[PDB]
């Protein structure tokens, strides 16, 4: 299980070559090489089995991490301010962590979730990073506030998973006033264009049986068009004046290439004509394995070529990798197994580098020298969940879905808002909802794919990708929207 | 001490709203005394709509506090249009707001709407001062997306001269001869020379690009940045690895190498030798530098190199 992927103990640790030649970029990388490999000679191998004398033990340290997380989500102090308008988010960062180091909230704390954020639900459609009587909806922590209902809500009255099913089709119409003709979304009124609000919206759409024709044109030309040279994708496209051509504007990125990748295999089981144009899945897969850091750095991922590596891009670029991977899969049948990157080299990074150090307030972090955050420890522990787990996209169990699928159970279908931007008929429109809730549902765990590093006590649950949230958590999810219970 | 604005008689006639967070709210922050005085009044400002200076000095004050609150930044744009203000006056708030430190998606998002509306013949003083915004701060995501949009946005008015074009190739030179493994300058570079509409892209270019990547490559063989911009080139033109092949064979053990601290041989060398062997369709060889890749160059990567390696065996 192991054969491919080698410990960063069981490696020399070497900095990046200079070739004589100093620059700025240099001097910061030597710097993170020397930060990293202390600490990892500090700290006694997860592998060993005589776990070393005197040397730090790098054990997943669950309960400060719940702890980390207690101290916060009842009262942040004044300099959290900066993340007034992410409120939803600190809420989806607490409750997902917690769901993967199997914490259970009580239901009188659930109910307090629920009402925080339904009231940030605008009866125009769509949630904001805070009440709705003092911020407008946006794409990003409506994708953070819907995950959150799905991870700490439920299918009684108080549960708030009603109150979305009432509020579909204004959310529908929500994303159909952020569409643009290019395809790319605004993330807000009068705000900006990126692959982000792409995802955050796809996810949303997916789960919440909305997804028409008309909310899809031309969303993939401008995700494709995201992917840059290196074969990571950027944050958006630019069309020359429907367009001549799109170019991507800016580098390739882990955050932007998650969003895309995702973006693009949510698109794939939508069932239009000549839909979704492609993306070049080989050389994405390349750019994900090429994010991997040396043994010097921790096996930890970056984000871009020549930047450092950062604990959050274990979820980012980590969680990409199985996506990726799916997509090259598909396209070499088209024509027409070992670890795709280091497994257990990513889990080191996260249980020697990535914790904060014992004894303290816990938490994950970006690297050493970093203090840890909400942030951090749910992207950290994200990015763990799928080197722990093996998680595959499987066509076996998407054709079981389809075999139980029911066509005359749904809720009332969202009323487009041009007269011919829906589906054709009924047929087709039973046969996307099809398609859309089996995919939806087709990842699995691998059986014999796990790998705990450092043994049993360090595993955690098993996060989906693409989602980003358990398996047990999206399936009752979306059942109740596409009314499969 | 803060004077409450329940206290101002400019703002009198205000009734304060407030937040409305519901019973027991999670994740609550602790605002000071000012934001939420600020955050009551824009709320009742922003509910009956009104557009005036009081509203637009109200939303600054929001803003530096809280440079990413996107709902205050959304009203303040609505109000600089409304009251038809000076954008160019603006802007130069922008500016100072840079020098104070008061950044996000938000500020940036903002210059650009600015930008677009003011439309100026020449944008070459906004250019500048990106340029100048780059320079301490030179892999700045934000700041390189709006340096691509601006070319782009103006290009497309006919806006952009070729002289404009010239310089902007020099500025990016020179920022890769600072830093060499500055992606970021290295993806402007792909922007002015293959993917822009205008880029000048005939036989003897592609062959003068070439010898850039080359001699870079030389010059810091172990710089991811120009070894994938050299197989993007390669891809992009559909151009044959195999002749190149002999300026990267001594990696592996038109500008040739010539480096203290240059260990041998380099991982993404050994990646170009294995698809030029792809190319000569030599299976079996391209098999046997993936597999040295995955034992011994590049283990971290073992599984990814197998993959690669079981796809020709
Ligand atoms: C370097 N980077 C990696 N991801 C991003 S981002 O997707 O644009 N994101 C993260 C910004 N970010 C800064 C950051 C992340 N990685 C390293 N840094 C310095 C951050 C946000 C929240 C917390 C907490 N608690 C701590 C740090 C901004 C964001 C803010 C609120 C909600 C959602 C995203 C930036
Ligand atoms: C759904 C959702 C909200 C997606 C998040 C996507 C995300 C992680 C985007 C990255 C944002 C980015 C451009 C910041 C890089 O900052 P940096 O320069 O400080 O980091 P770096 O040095 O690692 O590049
Ligand atoms: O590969 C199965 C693996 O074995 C377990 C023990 O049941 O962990 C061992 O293997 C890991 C990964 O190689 C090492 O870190 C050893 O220290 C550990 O004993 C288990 O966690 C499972 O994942
Ligand atoms: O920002 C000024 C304001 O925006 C408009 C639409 O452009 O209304 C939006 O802004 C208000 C106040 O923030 C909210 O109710 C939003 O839901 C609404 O879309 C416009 O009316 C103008 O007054
Ligand atoms: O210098 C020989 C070189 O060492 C190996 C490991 O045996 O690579 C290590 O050293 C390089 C520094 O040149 C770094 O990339 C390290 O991350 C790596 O572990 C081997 O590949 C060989 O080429
Ligand atoms: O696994 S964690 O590190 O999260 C939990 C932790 O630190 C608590 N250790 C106490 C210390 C006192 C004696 C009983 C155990
Ligand atoms: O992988 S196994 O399940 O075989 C063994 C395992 O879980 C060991 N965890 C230790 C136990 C003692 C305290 C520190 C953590
Ligand atoms: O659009 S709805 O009718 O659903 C609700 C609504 O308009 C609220 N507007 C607030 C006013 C204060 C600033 C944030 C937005
Ligand atoms: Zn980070």
């Amino acid at each position: 299980a192991t054969e491919f992927t080698p410990s960063v103990y069981s490696l020399v640790s070497k900095p990046l070559p200079s070739n004589s030649r100093p620059s700025a970029t240099l001097d910061e990388q030597a710097e993170t090489e020397d930060l990293i490999s202390q600490l990892f000679d500090l700290t006694a191998d997860p592998n060993a089995l005589v776990s070393e004398h005197g040397k730090r033990y790098s054990g997943l340290r669950k309960q400060e991490h719940t702890q980390f997380l207690a101290s916060s989500f009842f009262q942040l102090p004044g300099k959290f301010v900066s993340l007034d308008a992410s409120r939803p988010w600190l809420v989806f960062w607490t409750v997902h962590s917690l769901d993967l180091l199997g914490v259970a909230l009580d239901q009188g704390t659930k109910d307090r979730v629920v009402s925080t954020l339904l009231h940030f639900l605008s009866p125009k459609g769509g949630f904001g990073g805070g009440p709705a009587n003092s911020q407008i909806p946006h794409l990003l922590p409506t994708y953070a506030s819907v995950c959150s209902l799905a991870i700490a809500g439920n299918d009684s009255s108080t549960g708030g998973w009603k109150d979305l099913a009432a509020a579909r089709q204004s959310i529908y119409e929500f994303f159909m006033r952020c569409k643009r003709p290019d395809g790319g979304f605004v993330v807000c009124e009068g705000g900006e264009v990126d692959v982000r609000g792409t995802y955050c919206l796809l996810v949303v759409a997916t789960l919440l049986d909305i997804i028409t024709p008309e909310l899809l044109h031309n969303v993939d030309k401008f995700v494709s068009a995201c992917q840059t040279y290196e074969g990571g994708f950027a944050c958006a496209s630019f069309p020359f004046p429907e367009p001549s051509c799109r170019v991507s504007m800016a580098e390739a990125h882990g955050g932007y290439t998650s969003c895309s990748l995702n973006s693009h295999f949510l698109l794939t089981s939508v069932p239009l004509p000549s839909f979704p144009l492609s993306i070049d899945a080989n050389a994405a897969l390349r750019w994900t394995v090429l994010q991997q850091g040396e043994p010097i750095e921790g096996g930890g991922f970056r984000g871009r070529t020549n930047k450092l590596v950062d604990g959050c891009y274990s979820w980012w670029v980590g969680g990409g990798a199985p996506v990726a991977e799916e997509l090259v899969r598909r396209e070499k049948s088209r024509k027409v197994i070992p670890p795709i990157f280091n497994r257990v080299a990513l889990q080191e990074f996260t249980l020697v580098a990535a914790q904060q150090d014992p004894g303290s307030t816990g938490g994950l972090r970006d690297k050493p020298g970093k203090r840890p955050d909400q942030y951090h420890t749910c992207n950290n522990l994200s990015g763990l969940s799928i080197a722990q787990h093996k998680m595959s996209h499987s066509p076996s169990t998407v054709s079981s879905n389809r075999l139980k699928f029911d066509a005359s159970k749904g809720l009332p279908a969202v009323k487009p808002v041009a007269p011919g931007g829906g589906w054709k008929n009924e047929d087709e429109r039973q046969n996307a909802r099809r398609e859309i809730w089996a995919n939806a549902l087709g990842w699995i765990e691998e059986e014999g794919g796990e790998i705990i590093v450092g043994g049993k006590d360090n595993r955690i649950n098993t996060t989906t990708p693409v989602f980003n949230i358990l398996g047990l958590r999206l399936k009752p999810f979306i059942n109740y929207f596409y009314c499969q219970e | 001490t803060y004077i409450p604005m329940s206290q101002r008689r400019s703002w009198a006639d205000v009734k304060p709203i407030m937040q409305d967070d519901g019973p027991n709210p999670v994740v609550p922050i602790m605002y000071s005394e000012e934001y939420k005085d600020a955050m009551d009044y824009f709320r009742a400002i922003a509910a009956k709509e009104e557009k005036s200076e009081r509203a637009l000095e109200l939303t600054e004050i929001i803003v530096r506090m809280n440079p990413a609150h996107y709902t205050v930044w959304q009203y303040r744009f609505s109000l600089l249009t409304s009251l038809n203000k000076s954008l160019e006056d603006e802007l130069r708030l922008m500016n100072e707001f840079a020098v104070q430190n008061l950044k996000s998606y938000q500020v940036w998002h903002h210059r650009l709407l600015l930008l677009d509306r003011i439309s100026p013949q020449d944008p070459v003083s906004e250019i500048e001062y990106i340029h100048g915004s780059l320079l301490p701060d030179p892999k700045n995501y934000h700041t390189w997306a709006y340096l691509h949009w601006l070319y782009s946005h103006f290009s497309t008015l006919g806006r952009i001269s070729e002289a404009q074009w010239g310089s902007e190739l020099d500025w990016c030179n020179e920022m890769l001869r600072v830093d060499g493994r500055n992606n970021s300058a290295w993806g402007w570079r792909w922007y002015l020379r293959v993917s822009r509409p205008g880029a000048e892209t005939s036989s003897r270019s592609l062959q003068d690009e070439l010898i850039y990547i080359l001699k870079s490559i030389h010059l810091i063989p172990h710089n991811v940045s120009a070894w994938n911009y050299l197989r993007g080139f390669l891809k992009h033109f559909s151009l044959p690895l195999v002749p190149i092949l002999p300026a990267i064979l001594p990696y592996t053990a038109f500008p040739m190498p010539s480096p203290e601290d240059t260990p041998l041989p380099v991982p993404l060398a050994l990646e170009y030798l294995a698809d030029s062997f792809i190319e000569q369709n030599r299976v079996d060889d391209a098999a046997k530098v993936f597999e040295k890749l995955s034992s011994e160059y590049d283990q971290m990567r073992a599984g990814y190199w197998e993959f690669r390696r079981r796809e020709c065996a």
